[PDB]
């Protein structure tokens, strides 16, 4: 699980670029994963926890800005990979919000 | 009244309720607990999905009654 | 377009698909080049379990995507 080539091909959309100090607390929230965290995410946001052939890169991710702050958790959709990512008003609200739902979610 | 929500991590949410509760007030205490807003909840008791407009007494959940909280946010 | 399927064993299989091909396809190609009969295969992406009369663009599947082979019984 590389998660630097997954952070190396990723895309932004709805007004994230990879300046965005939401998209660098994201980073710096999902380097830190435990392994088992980065297996849910990608369970969340792709579907499985197994690297493609070619590696994390080859997933192309998207985060999407999802609207201004709320509570309101990140949403996903796993035939692109894309992930929906309010705004939030802090990092550890971003992480926090980010962790119930890769943890709380199954299912489509 | 308590009844218990269990979360896929095992985690279990306490409320505390009434049997003429609606199911729209579940998701509001849950709300408040957990922030989820309700449109992200689907609640299941006895393998159904509990639908807004009926009360915890339409679906004879008791006391210490268990309901399952799944989160609808990765459709794919 | 060229995609693969990794198996449980950690084996993964190219295979060369148009878009248009449907998920019976691939199980038939999978039969041709390993020999396990389509009804074995279970064929996921995304994670979702991919359906017989369903084409690899309905699932969004591209060149160089990789699917999940469960072998079902």
């Amino acid at each position: 699980l590389d998660f630097q080539a997954l952070e190396e091909t990723t895309e932004y959309d709805g007004g994230y670029t990879r300046d965005s100090v939401l998209i660098r607390e994201f980073w710096e929230i999902v380097h830190s994963f435990t392994d088992e965290q980065k297996r849910l995410f990608l369970q969340f946001t792709t579907g499985t926890d197994r690297a493609p052939v070619g590696g994390l890169g080859k997933l192309k991710m998207i985060i999407a800005k999802n609207g201004p702050d709320t509570e309101r958790l990140p949403t996903s959709h796993t035939c692109f990979n894309v992930l929906l990512l309010p705004e939030y008003s802090s990092k550890e609200k971003l992480k926090e919000r980010l962790l119930k739902a890769i943890t709380y979610a199954k299912g489509f | 009244m308590q009844i218990f929500v269990k979360t896929l991590t095992g985690k279990t949410i306490t409320l505390e309720v009434e049997p003429s509760d609606t199911i729209e007030n579940v998701k509001a205490k849950i709300q408040d607990k957990e922030g989820i807003p309700p449109d992200q909840q689907r609640l299941i008791f006895a393998g159904k999905q509990l639908e807004d407009g009926r009360t915890l007494s339409d679906y004879n959940i008791q006391k210490e009654s268990t309901l399952h909280l799944v989160l609808r946010l990765r459709g794919g």
